[PDB]
């Protein structure tokens, strides 16, 4: 989800861009500004919400011991999905 | 004041001075001292260079990480100038040559390039411009170097009215072409002097004094549109000055008088070298010309600097020119030369 | 309240309580805890001067101080006045007082009004919480007049509830019937009740007479009203009736004043005039605003071409109308002395240095005095605190809460004049929780306080 | 009583005598240091600097502290005579690359927060 | 045989500390307050000496936090207040001493949770 | 208390306790305390005046024969009136044993040099003088060993800052290396690591 | 000559301030009624000694010790200060 500033400088995923009157931009002359193009927030936004038939789901991030510490997520609320505090994967009980 | 350019720290290497300076001519004699003084207090320095990058290496340790940025430029290309002055609040011009090459004459380096630098800096919004001229700049001078200097300072004032113009007189220092130039005249047996150097008065100024004067003029808000003359504290006859130089170097001094036409012939002969000439006709004319007296202009003491006399700093330049027998001789051993100070 | 400021890499991270058994125990209010983010917004970082057009523009310290010094040398006496805000420290207060005394000006005023009739600020115990916060634990009964202690002084209200819970304290309130988180006997909101109590024609008069350790607390907010003097006289008369009728218990203080302004007690100790009545009596040509953001005096209250100088840390109501802006240090950015409602002097410490070109406030005033030719005799913080000791010694005693009881003289002097009460119900400025979050320039700049106001105004 | 063990001197007189010996040694050594290290200062500058260093500690009134200061000065002189120090170490006494720090209140106020 | 001096101890000329960092510094001697996030009291036993906080600024490259005072991380530990005062005095540092804060003893009664006629009665457990 | 826990040695503990009692009996003029740690290490705390008589004894007595001086160092404890703890670690090859001798001094009190007992002490004492400022009387050649020429201060003192006071760089105006007050682009980040809960009840001090 | 403020620094329980305390208990009220528009700031000292400060026009001010004074001596001192004496 890259985006450009009024100066033409690419904005990073941290939302940091040099102002129009900032001298520090001179550091990029005759060179470039390193920017990572794979924005994690947009990438996790594309993952679908998993429908599971239990009130409590378990997530370890996939890969077993190659993931994150295994946590349990409550799915009682029907107004929102259950989000993993490590991975960002979303879960819900079937509704409608 | 643009918060990122608000001074912070104690004024040392890791501090922020608030100065962003583009230093044209930073790879020469005065340029290294100016860059060192800017980097001492934590300024951001931009160095436009046309030479080989190997020839800029000595400027790298002069600033903390990120504080000295090198960029290529072309003196005949205004886009390069715009590129190197886009983000600066100070532009210093130290570009100059003491001889003419096949690609750049005196008018190119002292009129056209300073004018382009001043005009581009004015367009780009640079707040402060420092331009270096000569004390003896004259539209009617017998030296075309000084005529070009006078024309160039006129054009710089025309294109950047708030410029600070600084006119030094014969800077001496470790890498100077003044003390080392007169000390390298021994390789020819005798010392040729027009009129035996008896009709020439010199007022040379220390290099560190000039660099500190440029720094202080940057820091002085009153120095905006003024013209300064940077001269030393003493005035000497050329004969006495050269004799003192040879005494400090402990070399035999054999001065003889050479007429103006013969010295001009010698200078033109040396002018044919495709490398850096040992001397030129213009150098011969400038060496044997008296320094002007300009009391109406402000000087180093108007910027808070007491001029360093030559007698305290001649040894740090001329010890290298001694034989092994005289290397350890101390500074106060030479009996300073006579001065004609009004 | 004693606090700990957590900093990391030159930035304030959070505020935590610091245990002090006699002031705040281990609790703080939510404004103390969460308003620190306002320190990161709307900050004054550079000196500013008016342009030819009339817009504020950055300048150096030299130029701004020179303009202020020229104006200071132009005028003298009543033509020069100063107003102190609610967040001012004692060092800057005394430096400004000395500077304006050098011009022969005594128009040193605060925004918070206190009655000058009678003893006025001559007797310290006249404007102090003489019982002290810990003394609430001891007292059997407490009467609150024209106050909403829950929002004006949350930790004092917490102490009241603690003694209500553990010592079965009886609480009565005269004023608007606010929720105090404990049950209290509401006598009404009419000021005349005070007189009805003082004459003995009230049941609560008898309740107070047979109390062993009675406590009368009058809110400084009640004092803001013009009759404030009549209210203070009535409260003092109630305390005198208690003193004479119920005998003498020893050393137990009945008369109390509860303050809401951090800078008020130090300013009263230093000799400032409470309120801006002096400035309205004799409008000045030169006006110093030292963190004053209450809007008490506007340019409509001053002669045209008046020279206004604002010194502070935030751009609030005060900064826009000034000719010259001098950026000062916030309370987290200096070591400075504050005196609380009890009369106890304490000092802050430097957590982070002031942003940009901002400087310590007393240093700004001392530099101004040097440029103006009337150099002040102190160069360091220790010397300014020695000057504070010369003016009011209790300011260098950094945990003392002891003091002489001068109630008899103050009551006798208050009996001199007989200003009338008004038929206006005592209505505190803080009526509900939404009024509590924003009461100063730091909390008005806080986005957390804005979120809190939005949350309490609409639930959802 | 104070029951304190001396280092070299019992009172201030012997400590002052040792100070004078060390001062004489440094004063004699200065011209040799100027010649051997190829310094650009004068002998008067070096001796003035030596005097300044000695004057820096004139306020000391404890004979043990004076003895330790003389011990340190003797160590520095021995380092200098044997050319264990280089030119950079000798010139470090003069602080030729440090900008002059203001002392009056106003300049310090302008430049920053340090008291 | 001993020499019987009669002057206060002063080692400033021997420590190699620059003049500025002797006469312009203010040390605080105090028992650190308990961190309010935890109930442990083991960090409130000893006395600490720390220096006054000086300026920190942003590094133009990397935006790191930069300092120029060498004593910004100097904290000394002492068994008593008198030891810290003596150490500060012999080093010539001006000091401010804050007295130790001990929590006052409290009367805890579980049965008071269920009082017949007092307000200490709890409405929930 | 099996595999995880380090095993004990009562035999060595008893032998070291007996030898410590022996040493204390032989030299009551100087010995102030004797201790045996639970990992079987013997310490003898002595008055400073006894540095030479004790060490010599431990070197020359037929039943001690501590011929090797393994190490000699100092410890700085600013809370003590006598700041500096002087530690001698000795090894006897004849009896295959080690011993530690401890004494104290302040900033202004010299300690007798032990070069006449152990020549190895020479450099060690220099290092102590370099790092802590402890002066050793009658040292043959006492001077800095580890620090730069002309260096001021004693870095290993607790009140000496970690980065010191001066740093070095090459300056081109003077064409040499110069020393200037230290400035750090990133300040060292102080960490507060101590848990507020007591770890070892066996070392609890009386609450005064 | 233009009197602006009076400051009385007395210590709460030191014997040397007894007379000053007597003054504040007995004659302060009448003094304040006689001079209603004159600030007379009563403050408390640590045990150094009692003091009386008088601040005049343009920031000039003088101090006089009241140690071991009686009520009469304090009254005399304040009478001289308030009038054209010294
Ligand atoms: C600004 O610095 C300078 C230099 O920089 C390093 C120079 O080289 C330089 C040139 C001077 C030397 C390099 C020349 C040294 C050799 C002499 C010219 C010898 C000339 C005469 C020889 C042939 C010896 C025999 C004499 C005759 C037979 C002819 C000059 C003038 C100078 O000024
Ligand atoms: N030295 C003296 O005694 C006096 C000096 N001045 C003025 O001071 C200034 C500097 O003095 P100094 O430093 O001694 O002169 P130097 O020749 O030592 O420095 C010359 C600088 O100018 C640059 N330069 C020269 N010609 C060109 C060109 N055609 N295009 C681009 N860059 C060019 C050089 O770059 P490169 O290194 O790539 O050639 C070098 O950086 C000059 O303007 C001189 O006139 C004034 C009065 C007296
Ligand atoms: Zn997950």
């Amino acid at each position: 989800g890259v985006r450009t500033s009024p100066t033409g400088e690419k904005v990073t995923h941290t939302g940091q861009a040099y102002d129009d009157g900032d001298y520090r931009r001179v550091r990029f002359s005759d060179r470039q500004k390193e920017v990572n193009e794979n924005f994690a927030i947009d990438l996790i936004a594309e993952q679908p919400v998993s429908e599971v038939g239990s009130r409590v789901i378990s997530c370890d991030g996939g890969g077993g011991a190659l993931g994150h510490p295994r946590v349990y997520i409550n799915l009682d609320k029907e107004t929102k999905t259950g989000t993993c505090g490590y991975c960002g994967l979303q879960f819900r009980q079937p509704h409608h | 004041l643009h918060h990122a350019l608000i001074p912070h720290g104690k004024g040392g290497r890791s501090s922020v001075s608030g100065i962003v300076a583009t230093v044209f001519g930073a790879t020469g004699f005065l340029g290294r001292y100016v860059v060192n003084h800017l980097g001492r207090m934590g300024s951001q320095v931009i160095v436009p260079y046309r030479c080989e990058p190997y020839d800029t290496m000595h400027l790298r340790p002069m600033g903390d990480l990120g504080q000295i940025i090198f960029m290529e430029w072309n003196g005949k290309d205004k886009d390069s100038i715009r590129k190197v002055v886009e983000h600066s609040n100070v532009v210093i011009n130290l570009v100059g040559r003491e001889w003419e090459t096949k690609n750049f004459d005196f008018e190119d380096v002292f009129v056209k390039i300073p004018h382009a630098i001043a005009q581009v800096s004015k367009e780009a919004g640079v707040e402060k411009l420092i331009h270096i001229s000569h004390l003896n700049a004259d539209i009617k001078s017998p030296s075309r170097y000084l005529r070009s200097k006078a024309v160039g300072e006129k054009e710089v004032r025309a294109a950047f009215p708030e410029a600070t113009i600084i006119k030094p007189s014969d800077i001496f220092g470790r890498e100077d072409r003044f003390l080392n130039y007169f000390a390298s005249m021994r390789w020819f047996g005798g010392v040729p002097l027009i009129s035996l150097g008896k009709e020439t008065v010199k007022q040379p100024v220390y290099i560190v004094d000039v660099s500190k004067g440029i720094i202080n003029a940057i820091k002085d808000p009153d120095a905006k549109g003024k013209t300064f003359a940077f001269v030393g504290p003493n005035r000497y006859l050329l004969f006495d000055l050269v004799q003192y130089i040879f005494a400090v170097a402990y070399r035999p001094f054999l001065p003889y008088p050479l007429p103006h036409f013969a010295y001009r012939w010698v200078g033109r002969l040396f002018e044919v070298s495709p490398f850096e000439p040992w001397t030129t006709r213009d150098k011969v004319e400038r060496v044997h010309m008296s320094d002007m007296t300009l009391p109406h202009l402000p000087g180093l003491e108007d910027l808070g600097i007491q001029a360093t006399p030559l007698e305290l700093k001649a040894i740090e330049v001329l010890r290298r020119h001694r034989t092994y027998r005289w290397l350890t001789s101390e500074m106060e051993d030479v009996k300073p030369a006579k001065t004609v100070n009004i | 309240s004693n606090i700990v400021v957590s900093t990391r890499t030159g930035e304030v991270m959070r505020i935590l309580p610091r245990m002090h058994e006699d002031i705040n125990e281990e609790w703080i209010s939510d404004k103390t805890r969460f308003a620190y983010d306002g320190l990161k917004r709307q900050r004054l970082t550079q000196p500013m001067i008016r342009n030819e057009k009339g817009l504020l523009t950055y300048t150096t310290w030299e130029d701004a101080l020179s303009r202020v010094a020229g104006m200071l040398q132009s005028f003298q006496g009543n033509d020069v006045a100063a107003i102190a805000g609610g967040l001012v420290d004692a060092e800057a207060l005394v430096a400004l007082k000395d500077l304006l005394n050098r011009v022969d000006s005594d128009s040193l005023c605060t925004e918070e009004v206190f009655p000058t009739a009678g003893a006025g600020t001559d007797l310290r115990s006249n404007y102090l919480l003489n019982t002290t916060i810990a003394g609430v634990e001891e007292a059997d009964v407490i009467l609150l007049v024209g106050t909403n202690p829950r929002f004006e002084a949350p930790l004092f209200n917490a102490r009241i509830r603690k003694s209500w819970l553990h010592n079965d304290l009886k609480v009565a309130l005269i004023g608007s019937p606010v929720d105090l988180t404990y049950r209290y006997d509401h006598l009404g909101d009419s000021p005349k009740i005070l007189q009805d109590i003082a004459s003995g024609n009230h049941p609560f008069s008898q309740i107070l007479k047979e109390a062993k350790k009675p406590m009368v607390v009058l809110g400084s907010s009640a004092l803001q009203r013009s009759d404030g003097t009549a209210i203070l006289a009535a409260v003092s008369n109630i305390a005198q009736n208690i003193r004479l009728s119920s005998g003498v218990t020893g050393d137990w203080k009945v008369m109390n004043i509860l303050h809401r302004i951090a800078s008020q007690v130090a300013a009263l100790d230093l000799g400032y005039k409470p309120g801006v009545e002096a400035i309205r009596k004799n409008p000045p040509k030169v006006l110093f605003l030292l963190g004053a953001d209450g809007g008490c005096i506007t340019r409509q209250d001053l002669p045209k071409d008046c020279f206004i100088i604002y010194q502070g840390h935030h751009g609030d109501v005060g900064a826009p109308m000034a000719d010259v802006i001098l950026p000062g240090a916030a309370y987290t950015e200096k070591s400075a002395t504050y005196v609380n409602t009890e009369g106890r002097a304490q000092q802050t410490k430097v957590a982070v240095t002031p942003p940009g070109l901002a400087r310590e406030d007393w240093k700004i005033i001392r530099a101004l005095s040097e440029i103006a030719g009337m150099t002040l005799p102190y160069d360091t913080l220790d010397q300014v605190r020695s000057r504070l000791e010369e003016v009011s010694p209790n300011l260098v005693r950094y945990d003392d809460v002891e003091g002489a009881n001068y109630f008899q003289q103050a009551n006798e002097l208050s009996k001199l004049v007989n200003q009338q009460l008004l038929a206006d119900p005592l209505v505190p400025p803080q009526l509900t929780i939404k009024d509590f979050y924003m009461t100063d320039s730091i909390s008005r700049a806080s986005q957390t306080m804005a979120k809190c106001v939005k949350a309490v105004t609409e639930g959802i | 009583g104070t029951s304190v063990k001396p280092i070299f001197s019992r009172d201030m007189n012997e400590a002052k005598r040792r100070v004078r010996e060390l001062y004489r040694a440094w004063y004699r050594e200065v011209p040799n240091t100027v010649h051997l290290f190829q310094l650009d200062i004068s002998v008067k500058q070096g001796r003035d600097k030596v005097r300044e260093m000695f004057m820096k500690n004139a306020h000391v009134t404890d004979p043990r502290v004076v003895d330790l200061l003389v011990i340190k000065g003797k160590m520095e002189l021995e380092e200098t005579i044997n050319v264990w120090k280089q030119r950079t170490h000798i010139m470090r006494f003069f602080h030729e690359t440090e900008a002059p720090r203001p002392t009056d209140f106003l300049s310090k106020f302008y430049v920053g927060h340090d008291p | 045989q001993l020499i019987a001096v009669d002057e206060k101890l002063d080692i400033t000329t021997l420590t190699g500390v620059p003049e500025e960092h002797i006469k312009t510094r203010k040390v605080r001697i105090f028992v650190p307050a308990r961190n309010n996030m935890q109930s442990g009291v083991n960090n409130t036993k000893k006395w600490k000496m720390e220096f006054d906080t000086r300026e920190r600024w942003e590094n133009p490259l990397m935006g790191w936090s930069s300092t120029a005072d060498p004593l910004s991380n100097l904290v000394l530990t002492f068994s008593t207040k008198e030891d810290a005062v003596a150490f500060a005095e012999k080093n010539g540092w001006s000091f401010d001493v804050e007295e130790r804060k001990v929590p006052k003893p409290k009367s805890k009664s579980y049965g008071a949770n269920f009082s017949w006629n007092k307000r200490t009665r709890v409405s929930t457990k | 208390t099996r595999p995880t826990i380090r095993p004990r040695n009562d035999v060595v503990h008893k032998q070291l306790s007996a030898f410590g009692q022996y040493v204390a009996e032989i030299l009551p003029k100087y010995v102030q305390q004797v201790q045996v740690s639970c990992f079987n290490e013997l310490e003898i705390f002595i008055h400073p005046d006894g540095v030479i008589p004790v060490l010599t004894f431990l070197r020359d007595h037929t039943n001690a024969q501590f011929k090797s001086l393994a190490d000699l160092t100092a410890v700085d404890v600013p809370t003590r009136q006598n700041r500096f703890e002087i530690v001698y670690n000795l090894l006897s090859l004849r009896f295959n044993s080690r011993i530690r001798v401890k004494t104290y001094t302040d900033e202004l009190t010299p300690i007798e040099s032990s070069v006449t007992v152990y020549k190895a002490a020479n450099w060690y004492e220099r290092e102590i003088w370099d790092m802590f400022g402890v002066f050793f009387a009658n040292h043959p050649d006492l001077r800095r060993i580890l620090t730069d020429y002309g260096f001021e201060g004693h870095p290993f003192r607790k009140d000496f800052p970690l980065s010191g006071y001066v740093e070095l760089r090459y300056d081109d105006e003077v064409k040499r290396v110069v020393a200037e007050p230290v400035e750090l682009a990133q300040e060292f980040r102080k960490f507060d690591l101590n848990s507020p809960w007591e770890a070892f009840p066996a070392y609890r001090q009386p609450p005064e | 000559l233009g009197l602006r403020e009076i400051r009385i620094h007395l210590c709460q329980r030191s014997p040397g301030s007894q007379g000053v305390r007597d003054f504040i208990e007995k004659r302060y009220v009448e003094l304040k009624k006689a001079n209603p528009d004159l600030p007379i700031l009563i403050r408390e000292c640590s045990d150094v000694q009692p003091k009386l400060w008088a601040r005049y026009a343009f920031g000039q001010e003088k101090n006089v010790s009241l140690n071991n004074f009686s009520a009469d001596q304090v009254t005399r001192t304040l009478e001289n200060v308030l009038s054209g004496k010294a």
